[PDB]
Formats: C-alpha cells, structure tokens, sequence
DNA sequence: ATCGGATGTATATATCTGACACGTGCCTGGAGACTAGGGAGTAATCCCCTTGGCGGTTAAAACGCGGGGGACAGCGCGTACGTGCGTTTAAGCGGTGCTAGAGCTGTCTACGACCAATTGAGCGGCCTCGGCACCGGGATTCTCGAT
DNA sequence: ATCGAGAATCCCGGTGCCGAGGCCGCTCAATTGGTCGTAGACAGCTCTAGCACCGCTTAAACGCACGTACGCGCTGTCCCCCGCGTTTTAACCGCCAAGGGGATTACTCCCTAGTCTCCAGGCACGTGTCAGATATATACATCCGAT
C-alpha cells in the first residue's frame, strides 16, 4: 500500500548512496523487517566492535515511528542488557520527515557521548559520572568479548 | 508504550499525568478513578491551552508587541465563536471590551 | 465611622463607563439609578465575601474570598487566584 | 521567478506536491500528507514541530487549506507530472 | 470665531478611546471608602486585603459596562439615543435580576 | 521560607514555546492561565462525577471523561478535544 | 343587527381563561413526531418513554410562555401592543442565549 | 421510517394559545415563524443532551431521568418526573 | 436526651436522621462526616417542607379544596417573596402561571 | 423486584402536623420529593465545598450553618439556621 | 348618562368513578457495643503586610454659559389583524397483538487501592539584560464653516 | 457636488528601568515492585411496555369576508445635554512607623470509621369509599348600540 513506496525509496537511498560505518537491508521476504549492522566510532573506547539490530515497521508507516532493538550486548548507559534504547527520536520526537538514515546516524552518535541527562540505566551512568576510567576500562572489557 | 519513563513522556503530552492522577484521586470526585482519565484530562487541558495560547500569540503579534498580557488574551477569546461559547461568563481582568459602536450613532 | 461615600462614583466616572459600554448620549437621571444598582451589587458580593471570612474565623477579607463569592453567584474572576 | 524541480517535492513521500499546503512556519507539504499527519499523528509540522492545531480548525471549516498560488505555479509549469500522479 | 465641534462628535471619539484601553474608570479612594463602609455595615471591625478591593473593582466595573451595553440596546429598540431610567430597569427586569 | 504551593506555569510555558516559539508572556497572562485551567478540571471532573453517580458506577474511566467533554464543550472543540484524547490513550497503553 | 364584539374584548377574555387553567396548549401527537424526528436527526434507532415526552413538552411550553412574557415587555416599551419579531429577538439578546 | 417538516404541526392557534397565557393582546402576523425557529432550537439543544446522556448509558431507549438531568444542566430544573 | 429512643425522635423531628447520614456519607462529599450534621441538614429540610407545605395548604383551602395538586404549590410559591427568590430558576410541573394583566392592555375608561 | 426510598411518608407527617384537614394527591407529593433532593444536594455541595476551601476533611454543623447561611434568602435563612441550632442542642443532650 | 338586548360567566344539585388513604407480610437497612488511630483543637512564636500620617503637585471634578439637536406631542392615512361563520382535517379514545429491550441474577477474572524504599522533577530564591514605557518632534487625517 | 484652517492622532528615534527568564540547591511526592479483596463484564432468563394497526367521533384547524384601530410617517415646539473655559478640590505618589493578625510547629485526646450482631421500620401489594369531575338548569355581571 502506501507505505510500499516510502520503503522502497528508503532502500533505493540507502543503496545508491550509503551511509558511514552503518548498513542495512531488508533480513526477512516482507519489506517491514530489517537487519542493521553499525561500526564503533572511531573516537569512542568502542573500537573495533560491529553490533547487530533489528528494526520492526509498524503497519502504520511512516505516519508511526520503528521500533530498533539491538541484537548484541553493550555497555551503554542508554541501552539496556536486552536492547531497549532511550532515544527522544524513535519515541518522544519521532516526525513523518526523519528517515531510518536519520535515526541510525544518531545511535551512532549516542556511542560518541552518552546522555547523562535521561539515562535508560542510572546506575552505570552514575558509574560513568563518577570516574571516566572506569566507565573506559569496563565498555573495553565487555566490548573485547562481546563485539569482538 | 515500553515503561521506564515518565507518565507525561508516555503519552506524548506536556502536562503533568502524575499531578492530575492525584488530584482526581483526592479530590473526592469518586471512590476509585480508572487508569486511562488522567491521560484523557490532562489531554483534553493541553488541547484548551494550546489552542488559546495560538490565538493570543496571533493576536500579540498584530499588535506589534512579543509579550502576552491579558489584553490579547480577551481578543483571542472574544473573536473566536467557541471559546466566546465556552467562556461566557468568565471574566478576565483588565481585557477591556471589543471595539463595537452601533450603526445609528454613526454621524450620516 | 463613614456616611454618605456613594457620591464618590462621579458625574464623570460613570459618563467614562457609558463611553466604554457604547453610549453616545446620556440623559440627566441615570447617575442616581446607577449609583443605586451598584450599591445593590457591592451588598450583594460583600455579604458573601463577609460570611466565607468569618467561616474561616478570620479578621481580614482576602481577594480569595471574593474570587469564591463571584463564582457563586455567576461572575468567574480571572487574574487574582482560584 | 519559478521554484526548480528539487525544491518543488514534498518531503514526506518524495513525490510531487498535490495540492501543497503551506503552514505559518513557511513549511510546504501536500494535501494527502497533512490530511494522513492530521487524522493519524500529534498534529503538528513534520518538519520544524510546530503545532497548528487553532490553524487547522480555522482553516478546515473554509476549504483554504491548499495554497492557490503554488499549485497554480506546479501546475502550469509542470504538467506532465500531475496526471500520472 | 473660535473652533466648536459640533455636539456628538466628541462623544464617538471617547467611544472610540475608552474602548481601546483596558485601565480602571472609577477612582480608587472613593471606592474603597465604600467598600469599606458596606463591609462595616455587615460586620464591624474588618480588614481587607489590597487584591480584595481590586478583584471588588474588577467585577463592579465589568458588570457596569455590560449593564450599558444593554441598555443601550434598549434605547436603541424604543427609536432613540439616550438612555434613560426605564431602559436600565426593562434591560434589568428581562436580565432577572429584579423579576 | 513559603510553603510550596503547585500551579501550571511551567507546563503552561512549555506548551506556549511550542506554538510561538519567539514569544514570552507576563506574569498576569500565566496567572489567567493557571485559573483558566483550574476552572476547566473542576467543570470536567464534577461532570464526570455526576454521570459515574447516575449510573452507580464507583470508578471514574476515560469513557466518561469523554462523555463530560462531549457534553460540556461546545461543537467543533468538543469533536476535537475527544480525538486528542483518544490518541494519547491509544498512545499510553501501547 | 347581528351581534359582534369589539376588537380587544376576546382577546382579553383568552388572556383570562388561559392564565387560569393548567393544561397543555400544544396537541400531543404533533410535539411527539416532532420530537422524534429530531432525535432520529441526532441518532436513528431511538425509542421514547412517553414520561420524556411529556417532560420535554411542559419544559417547551414553560419555556415559550416565558419568552412571550419577555416579548410583551419589550412591545409595551416602544409604546406599542403589538409583538413583532424584533421584540423576540431582543428579549433573545439581553437574556443572554444568543448573545 | 423518515419524518418531514413536522414542525407544522406547532399550528398558528397553538402560538396564539400560548401567546394568551403570556399576557399577549395583539400578536402580528411574523411571529409564528421566529417561535417555530426559537423551539426548534430548544429542543435540539435539549434532546443532543438527551441522546448523549442514554448513549452513555448502552441504552437504546430514552427515559424521563435523562431529559431531566439534561435540563438541570442546561440550568432549567424540572419538578414532578424524578430527581 | 434520654440517648435511648430512636435517633429522630430524640432530636424531636419526623425526618430521617439515618437515612441523612448515609446519604452524606456515601454520596461523596467528604472523607469525614460529622455526628451532628445530618440533625442540622434534617432540621433545615423539614423546615423548609413545612412552610411550604403550609402555603399550599393556605391556597388549597382558599380554592374550596381539601387536597394540594401542582396549582397551590405553584400558587404558594410564586405568590411568596423569598420563595420565589430561591426557586426562581425551577419549573414545577402542570403548575401553570399566575394572572396578570398589563394596565396599557386594559379597554380605556 | 427492587425497593425505591422516598421522602413521602415524612412530607405527609408534617402536612398532617400543619394541616390536619388536607390532604395531597401523587403529583404533588413527587413536585415535593424532587424539591427535597434538589436542597439536599445544594445545601450537600455547598458544604463539601466550604470544607474543602478551608482544608479540612470532615463536615461538621457549622459548614452546614455556614452553607444555609450563603444559600437561602435572609429571613428564611434565620428560621432555619434558628431550627437546626434547635435540633442540635434537643439532640446532643 | 342610562336604557334594552344579548352573551358569557358563576352558582346550585344529582351521581358515579377511580385515585387516595390505610392495613398486612417481611426483609434489608438502621441501631447498639467495642476498638484504634489520625484529625483537629490548643498553646507559642515569627514577621508580613495593613493601617495611619504628612507634604507636594497636578490631573481631574465642579461650575457656568451659549445653543443646537433630539425628545415628545398632535394628525392623517391605510393597511394589517381581530371577529365571526362554514368546511374540512386529523387528534383523541378504545381495543388488540408482538416483541425489543430494560431489569435482575450468578461466575469470576482482571483492574485498582495500600504499603515501603528511592530519587529526580519542580518549587523557592538570586541575578541580569532586553522589551516596553515615556518624551519630543514631525507627518497624516477627520472636522467644519464657507463657498 | 468642494478648498482651506484649526485640531486630534499616528510614526519615528533616543533613553532608561524593572521584571521575565534562566540557573542553583534541596526536599517530598511520584515511581517501582508486590499483594489482595472486589467490581463490573459477560452470559442467561423474565416480563413490561413501546410500537404498530384499525374504526369512530367530533373537536380543533382552515379559509374567507368585513371592518376598524393602530402603526408609521410627517411637522412643529421647546428644553436640556453637549462642548468649552475657569476655578476649586482632593487623588496620587513617596516616605516613615507601629503592631495585628496570618501563617507555621508541636503535643495530645477524643471522635469517627470499621466490624459484628440483631430486629423493626418502611416498602410492595391489595382493597374500600368518597372528593371531585361532569351534566343540567338558573342568576347575574358585562359589553354594545342608541338615545
Ligand atoms: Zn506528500
Ligand atoms: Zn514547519
């Protein structure tokens, strides 16, 4: 139906001309399921790590916002041990003209810095607050394993 | 929605879900209050607020000022046919009245 | 002790009041019957704003008293409480 | 002077504008977008969020929501695209 | 010699300047005093707060104004300008406030 | 120090930064405000009371703050108030 | 020869007897249809106990003697017996129902 | 089951008989037609209460108490039908 | 008093003490009800019944009647002063009006 | 069935108590029920409301005073604030 | 100023019918005794804002005057509405038949009140810089007596 | 139909001030997790009254004709508000000083909610009889034309 046409303009953009450290494609035969792969920024204590997501798209597109859930584990203060991200953009802010381009280009920017201000997990973004080398040492220790 | 935030964040509104939760709670409006109407009411206020707060902004704005005062507040809510409707006998302080003088004491 | 303040609602006043009602043209009586129909009003208001005070087992009549004693009888006040 | 072809398509279906309504924050979208935004989403623009709900109302009960001059201006410059649109 | 205005004239204009404003037409003294002397005539020895005289200013105010609007009206439907006595009692009759 | 006392300046803010987003508002218009939202909660919530009471129901549901608001607003309000609310609901359980 | 009243004195003795009695002065089936029309105008499938039609009956007519009664005094001020729509719409306007 | 143009059955005589018990001598002949306007007014505004009151409700008929209750709220207290 | 008749009795009135006091309780006014309310609230309500009904009374008997219908209510309470003031805004029911002519409507002299 | 409380016994008790000759037709008896509920609920309202303003949590006597007081007109004010006061200090001892 | 028709309303008498007043069975709601805890009364203290006064200066009110426009009374016209009579229409009453839907009862499952620990949203207080008020000069526009 | 002089109002530029908005600290109320008693959702059955139809009166509605009296326009008189100038009065603003009462806190006690048991007061149902409505026949008030 309508939504078809966004989707299939969405993939023809992110095929065309695709974006930096990031990819994603259709996982299953229907258009509403995606498999994303994202890249550790380079300026971040994730390097060297590749994650895994799943993007669902609501029957209602893109009149309602997906919803992305990550595969793996991270060590993020946003991102809990299943998945769930607190992100204003898929959820408080989410507007018909963001594209999924749009939104994974900001969890990719949410590994650059954290957001302290609504952290999703208060206790290790209090760790993080306390001392930056714990926070560093503890993300490398389970990226080293996880991503890797 | 996924829980783990606020009430008001939720619903995607700007009034406060909680506070009108407990003063309907309190208020002794009923022995037990659902869990949907603080949602419902406190959409329901924001709609109201929004909508005469655009109407005095605009009416602010003719004026050449950047500021609210009660003035644009009575312009906004007398030139409107359903908020002059709803509030009929409120009376807002320092408004003034509308411009209207009748036909026949015009000069002929 | 005070007597005889209803002559302090002038000639001019309520000409000024007319005006902004939309009055181009006033004739000689209406001072007395308006200065009547508002002291009728002001006892009517004041009663009210006096039986909530004293309920309260107050000495002094707050604005609240009188925003409360308007929207019993019909004439809601915005601007000084509720 | 005429608006070029990039900047004459609506932002949300990436298609051309149909009936392109403009919102006070100077926002152009077309009509079937503002309706879909309008009965399904927070009413507000998609493209700067700022809501227009008192405009809406004012503007629904008059049928002066589409801009004349800018479909005009599409349609008389463009229009091969209107029909098979 | 000297400029007269012809008589009505004037009055539109302060129509037209006492609708545009939003101030406060009675004096605030007099007002006061006869607030006060009401409020003693109910009960004695009282104390008001500065908001309660002006909220009691507000509404008095206001409902002059309305109460001139109508009769206004009034004179109007009998086929004049002036506004008289009997127009404020009908307009206060049909209102209900007298019956 | 003054006890606090609750009111909805900053909620009522917060939404006018959303329609106008360049203009401020006096302390005067805030305090109508407040009053003006005061004056609507007491008028929907002791409708909603009164048509619970009528049916001798005990809860207070979204299905009769929807029936005070369709009876209480005045035509075109109403059919949107209603819709708004609606949403969020549509908008909380999920 | 025959034998006619004056214009004035019937309409006088209607006032009498009318003010004296308690009855209903509109026939039943008609309000009802009415009635019913505008409910299924509203919404169709509707079914009426007849206690409701009643009571909105005697609150019509309490309601339409009472505007005639507003009318009459609005007629009688512009030096008039007659009542003409105008009367109606004012006694409308100072009431407050249309404003 | 439609119904047409019943608010003729409010007949001229029916507006003279209520005009009499409202003080009214001499009525002119433009009358009838504004009080036809005036009640249909009155009664769609008091019957969209009526329905809305037995709509809540998950009724299918409407009983006095609603049309009572809808003319208190409309400010106009009816006595001898319940309440 | 004695504390051992029935609550009405002891407060010397014929209208329900109990039935006041659960009506205020469960209708939802209050958290808290006071034990000496529902006497005043009877008190003021039985008052009230009987001068209206005595009015009625007044104007049934001056109709040659020995039964009160809707006309003597309406007749005590239009005729009345401060009862008309307090159900000015109520309709009673086949009560129809009281009779008044204007003098400008009179035949002239 | 279902059972439906009403003031009628009452009413009729204290028509006998003022009129014992007369008599009242259903009609009228229902006019006087809905009159009694109508004062309840004002007289109830403007109670609840009187102790909510002054943050309080239980209505006593004198909210009800107080709201007889602020509802009805002058003199019928006084009978019945004089009547409750009455009652009240019967009751109490 | 009455006088005689002529009409309509009020008054007295028989009668008969259905609605008001009272009696009976019972069951559900009100009364009586007991307990616990939280709400409200009472005493003490702080400090905020309400009252009272004095001096100046000046915007606003009171007084007086010329007169022009509007309120009010009187006449004439003619048309719309009141009154009465013959005709046609549909309301009102009675009686019967059918069933949709209001009303009550039994199960039970999911929604909402209560309780305890925790912490972040929102309220109180401070501070500053821009929006609005004010002043002074100039340009624009209704107004009116005279053509 | 208009030209021009006196007067009120709107624009524009510069200066100053105070309060609106943003930030900091903190306390308390909203959030989260779990438990448990109960309300209302739902299915089922009963039986009340709302709806539909038909036949017969006769009462209210309708249409038409005649006349008169009241609404409306027009003219005229006069007198009372209006616009303007001058003088008198007190409102408004800033300042100081006192203390009355509003607002907060702590302690305690007693008053009311909750529970259980018991029984009688009011409600539904049924029945008798007389208050009042109706029909019929006089008595009198009142309206209208004509002397
Ligand atoms: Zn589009
Ligand atoms: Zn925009």
């Amino acid at each position: 139906h309508m939504a078809l046409k966004r989707i299939n303009k969405e993939l023809s953009d992110l095929a065309r001309d695709p974006p930096a450290q990031i990819s994603a494609g259709p996982v299953g035969d229907d258009m509403f399921h995606w498999q994303a792969t994202i890249m550790g920024p380079n300026d971040s204590p994730y390097q060297g790590g590749v994650f895994f997501l799943t993007i669902h798209f609501p029957t209602d597109y893109p009149f309602k916002p997906p919803k992305v859930a990550f595969t793996t584990r991270i060590y993020h203060p946003n991102i809990n041990s299943n998945g769930s991200i607190c992100l204003d953009i898929l959820r408080s802010q989410w507007s018909p003209a963001l594209t999924i381009s749009k939104v994974l280009l900001s969890i990719a920017s949410l590994l650059d810095d954290p957001n302290p201000d609504d952290p999703k997990v208060p206790e290790i973004a209090r760790i993080y607050k306390t001392d930056r080398d714990k926070y560093n040492r503890i993300s490398r220790e389970w990226t080293q394993k996880y991503a890797m | 929605s996924a829980k783990a935030c606020t009430r008001s964040s939720r619903a995607g509104l700007q009034f406060p879900v909680g506070r009108v939760h407990r003063l309907l709670r309190k208020g002794n409006y009923s022995e037990r209050v659902g869990a949907g109407a603080p949602v419902y009411l406190a959409a329901v206020l924001e709609y109201l607020t929004a909508e005469i707060l655009e109407l005095a902004g605009n009416a602010a704005r003719d004026n050449k000022k950047t500021r609210i005062i009660p003035r644009h507040l009575q312009l906004a809510i007398r030139n409107d046919e359903e908020l002059n409707k709803l509030l009929g006998r409120v009376t807002i302080a320092q408004g003034g009245v509308l411009p209207n003088i009748q036909a026949v004491l015009l000069p002929k | 002790v005070l007597r005889d303040n209803i002559q302090g609602i002038t000639k001019p006043a309520i000409r000024r009041l007319a005006r902004r009602g939309g009055v181009k043209r006033i004739s000689g009586l209406i001072y007395e019957e308006t200065r009547g129909v508002l002291k009728v009003f002001l006892e009517n208001v004041i009663r009210d704003a006096v039986t909530y005070t004293e309920h309260a087992k107050r000495k002094t009549v707050t604005a609240m008293d009188v925003v409360y004693a308007l929207k019993r009888q019909g004439r809601t006040l915005y601007g000084f409480g509720g | 002077a005429i608006p070029s072809l990039s900047e004459c398509q609506c932002g949300i279906c990436m298609e051309i504008l149909v009936e392109p309504v403009t919102l006070p924050c100077n926002h152009t979208l077309c009509k079937p977008c503002f309706q879909s935004t309008v009965e399904k989403a927070s009413l507000c623009c998609p493209f700067c969020r700022r809501r227009v709900s008192s405009w809406t109302r004012y503007h629904t009960r008059r049928n002066s929501l589409v801009n004349v001059e800018l479909w005009t201006i599409i349609q008389k410059h463009y229009p091969r695209e209107c029909k098979l649109r | 010699k000297p400029h007269r205005y012809r008589p009505g004239t004037v009055a539109l204009r302060e129509i037209r300047r006492y609708q545009k404003s939003t101030e406060l037409l009675i004096r605030k003294l007099p007002f006061q005093r006869l607030v006060r002397e009401i409020a003693q005539d109910f009960k004695t020895d009282l104390r008001f707060q500065s908001s309660a005289v002006m909220a009691l200013q507000e509404a008095c105010e206001a409902y002059l104004v309305g109460l001139f609007e109508d009769t206004n009206l009034c004179a109007i439907h009998a086929k004049r300008v002036t506004i008289m006595p009997k127009d404020i009692q009908l307009a206060r009759r049909i209102r209900g406030e007298r019956a | 120090k003054r006890s606090r006392k609750e009111s909805y300046s900053i909620y009522v803010y917060k939404v006018l930064k959303q329609v106008h987003p360049d203009t401020g508002i006096s302390s005067k218009a805030m305090g109508i405000m407040n009053s003006f939202v005061n004056d609507i909660f007491e008028r929907i919530a002791g409708e909603a009371s009164r048509l619970a009471h009528y049916n001798k129901r005990s809860t207070i549901t979204s299905r009769e703050i929807q029936t005070a608001v369709r009876l209480l607003l005045p035509g075109e309000l109403a059919k949107h108030a209603v819709s708004e609310g609606t949403k969020a609901v549509t908008k909380y359980t999920s």
